[PDB]
């Protein structure tokens, strides 16, 4: 998934955007 | 939010906000 992708590793808001609706 | 560690709710929280009215997406593997 993308969870650890942003949790264990860290991500920017532009990525959480790609994971938005 | 610069460099953020989001997992479980912490991710849904931001997820819920990054998009919000724009709806968001999550893993919820089960």
């Amino acid at each position: 998934g993308i969870v650890e992708q942003c949790c264990t590793s860290i991500c920017s808001l532009y990525q959480l955007e790609n994971y938005c609706n | 939010f610069v460099n953020q560690h989001l997992c479980g709710s912490d991710l849904t929280e931001a997820l819920y906000l990054v998009c919000g009215e724009r709806g968001f997406f999550y893993t919820k593997p089960t």
